[PDB]
RNA sequence: GUGUAAGUGCACAAGGGAGCUUGACUGCGAGACGGACAUGUCGAGCAGGGACGAAAGUCGGGACUAGUGAUCCGGCACCUCU
RNA sequence: CUACAACUUGGUAUUGGUGCUCGAUACGGUUUGUGUAGGAUAGGUGGGAGACUGUGAAGCUCACACGCCAGUGUGGGUGGAGUCGUUGUUGAAAUACCACUCUGAUCGUAUUGGGCCUCUAACCUCGGACCGUAUAUCCGGUUCAGGGACAGUGCCUGGUGGGU
RNA sequence: CCGGUGCUGGAAGGUUAAGAGGACCCGUUAACUCCCUUUGGGGGUGAAGCGGAGAAUUUAAGCCCCAGUAAACGGCGGUGGUA
RNA sequence: ACAGGCGUAGUCGAUGGACAACGGGUUGAUAUUCCCGUACCCGUGUAUGUGCGUCCAUGAUGAAUCAGCGGUACUAACCAUCCAUGCAUGGGACCUUCGUUGGUAGUAGUCAAGCGAUGG
RNA sequence: UUUGAAGAAUGAGCCUGCGAGUCAGGGACAUGUCGCGAGGUUAACCCGGGUGGGGUAGCCGCAGCGAAAGCGAGUCUGAAUAGGGCGUAUCCACACAAGAGUGUGUGGUGUAGUGGUGUGUUCUGGACCCGAAGCGGAGUGAUCUACCCAUGGCCAGGGUGAAGCGCGGGUAAGACCGCGUGGAGGCCCGAACCCACUUAGGUUGAAGACUGAGGGGAUGAGCUGUGGGUAGGGGUGAAAGGCCAA
RNA sequence: GAGCCCGGUACGUGAAAACCCGACGUCUGUCUUGAUGGUGUUCCCGAGUAGCAGCGGGCCCGUGGAAUCUGCUGUGAAUCUG
RNA sequence: GUCAACCGAGCGUUGAUCCGAGGAUGUCCGAAUGGGGAAACCCGGCACGAGUGAUGUCGUGUCACCAGGCGCUGAAUAUAUAGGCGUCUGGGGGGAACGCGGGGAAGUGAAACAUCUCAGUACCCGUAGGAAGAGAAAACAAAAUGUGAUUCCGUGAGUAGUGGCGAGCGAAAGCGGAGGAUGGCUAAACCGUAUGCAUGUGAUACCGGGUAGGGGUUGUGUGUGCGGGGUUGUGGGACCUAUCUU
């Protein structure tokens, strides 16, 4: 889903970089430990 | 396995039509998946039965 | 001898041969036969457009009687229907 | 004869990551073009009379490719001041420059599936230890240890199916 | 006795579902193109979009296929002559 | 799906385990039940007497301090192996640390009547 | 019921009571009868303590033919006034045509339906009444019987003599052989107990499975007591299609 | 076998208390910091929803060219020139 | 009281017997609820009383489970949660019919039978109410300058259709009536306010303009809560922006 990365995640980008990612990855890796935030504004 | 713990989605009832049009009763169960969710950011994990539609809706919090 | 079973006929030929040809038509059809009903069968004659013939005339398949399957459902072609 | 339970195959959702390995078309593309009129293996149309050059051309030696080994292309070395044009062939020009591309092997950018080995977080464990708990081989939670995107399950689907 | 039917093992091939795939064709009409007439309909072409049938290609088990298995279900012959 | 199916802690469930009474007499009908004689088993109160204990006192004990020395072994080193000088290895010891004993601290401490488990 | 039964085809012991074409629907057809009549008639509902009054929504007649567009006393098929199908209530008279059966026109005559209700059939309802084996839904049953679980009880009496052990013989040691002790066995005979092989009785029985004589097992794969569990397309079955309350 | 014998009938009368219906009030909220008709632009108008696909149910409609409604599984939009 | 009298005793003009309304008492079982249990019978705890020289004994209250509020505590474990403790408010079962939402047969008819019918019937499950459900157009309709929430009754109509086009099944539009409430409330865009979570140019920033302060009506975001504002189809409402103003 459309989201904004929080910290450095390797193979994705640097902090502040917006990335499109599959649902399973985002819901099971990024969101639970705050490596990515959904895009609001 | 047929009643969602979030929205209460239940199985549907119908018939299984054959080539000779023999109608026999059958059931349409929901796609219930057992998911360990995180009710509050405190970290407690509980095993709940949520349909895949609920998972798609983000109503379950598997944090 | 008549394509083919038997019967009824056919030498006046319906049997044999030759020429042209596609009526092995379209719209019909008075009157009948037979039949519980559904089927089935014969049909003069009218109009169109043709074949043969000099003409009169004959031709709506085969000398006749067997060679076939109702209804429902679906396919194809045409229609100035919806 | 017609169905079903049950078992079983595949797709899809739960379901994720990194890499190898293949195929489709898109893009910057190299690449391939043997009637004969002949300097001659002319892809046609174009802007098309001067362009490449010293970001080192003709003439020569090597590597590879195809090879109709006709010979061309690229890479490098060698040499240092040329090929060329309506040059005349022709429907059709110059292989002098520039603007897509068609017969055809290729590369780096996309997307996309196909398979393979893996990683852990989804999920699973009737494996261990603690806690609820005083009693608990139930259950739930925490954690450790293992599998692991497989399995199980949902929808669709092909088979076996007197078991009914 | 493995010829038949089961069971077990193996896919080198043939066939094969759903799902992916959407060539081609058709319906509708924005736009045009011919009329044929007077107080606008009648013929054709027809972009895009929206739809309807939908092909070539890919695909597992199974079946066909290749072997074993009878203390698996089963089977185990006639004719003529001759001292 | 629902109705419901199992089942933990529990709680029921004798046909079993534990648990103190025998002989005689009497009535129209009951009798190890009533009466007679002699017992046995659980509790309650009163009184009396021995005889322990807390308060008091006496025993039983032992824990911990500093200081006095040898072996683990922060680390620099020595020996040997030693890869190429370096290291790893093994061994003696330094510091910390561990073990022994002179003072303290059988004094402060704990226990010593009696009940005693839902636990072993 | 029969071709045919006085019966040797069926049913009835007798009497008194009871016992079989009924009802609903503006249903469908036919036929009486009544009202109105080219019209007839209301349903729901409203108002009346009633059986009365209102209620035009509909329904049936009033024009047919054609699949339909549509036309219309005509219409369809058809190239066709060229014949056929359906229709113009029916009759009468007059003409003109034919004697392929009669037709074509001019006048008259003028068309009868609808709503109650009786009757006979008929449609949907159990539909004249009586009569199965059997099929589904939900429940009740293991106090009989089949098997299993827990916990107890019982088996008079008499025989046979396994393993083991001891002594002796024997041998280098054994093997082995005699004599004793021992008391094993889905062992033997035979009461209680459990079965049920034969025969006789019983067979409107004492008894909806018994009795009299004999018979088999009888320390076991035994019998039995109390408590408990398995339930119908299911149970259980040392397997008979057996048993699951005659 | 009763209008004139009785209980009664026509017709009038009756509630201490409880309950049920109304009515007027206390009480409660509520508008008054308000109301009107005009002018040209940005935002909003109900989301895992509608739509689509697969398998079904029910509609006169038995899958049929099958519209509207609805269950499960995938996929999944727009906010009014929607 | 009565069967149903026979006694024996007594009450009533100081109003009995009897009828109506409201109270008190109401053993035990039964949802049964302190625990147990073969329903109506066994065993208890706590508190306060009664009784005994004391135990025994008696009386009155209270003691089930689950769900939701409120308060305390917060395991493994750190945040915390699960859980535990206490206290209040509810539920549990019964009922003849009617309602709604689910699951859902077979005998039967088709002269057999499987599609179909029977029938969404029988039955079962969950639930109410005095009625229930539906109900205010993302509606019908067909060019009528048409109706205007739902429900129910009569027509439409055994029609259009549907169906191994078999047995059978079978609407809707429209029209006529009963009743009328063509009824109301919200969510969003915007404001104001409070709070949670992040941070903060932490100042020239947020009040409607002009003056002057100030470094937070937070400055910014984001979420939630509350109060305003907004209920619509000729689109409506917020953002604006003039005019008039009880």
């Amino acid at each position: 889903m459309k989201l904004i990365l929080t910290a450095e995640v390797e193979h994705l980008g640097a902090a502040g970089d917006t990335v499109e990612v599959k649902d399973g990855y985002g819901r099971n890796y990024l969101l639970p430990r705050g490596l990515a935030i959904v895009a609001s504004r | 396995a047929a009643v969602c713990d979030i929205c209460g989605k239940g199985p549907g009832f119908g018939k299984s039509v054959s080539h000779s049009h023999r109608r026999t009763s059958r059931r349409w169960n929901p796609n219930i998946q057992p998911v360990r969710a995180v009710t509050r950011p405190g970290g407690n994990k509980q095993r709940i039965n949520a349909c895949t539609s609920c998972i798609k809706a983000g109503k379950v919090s598997r944090a």
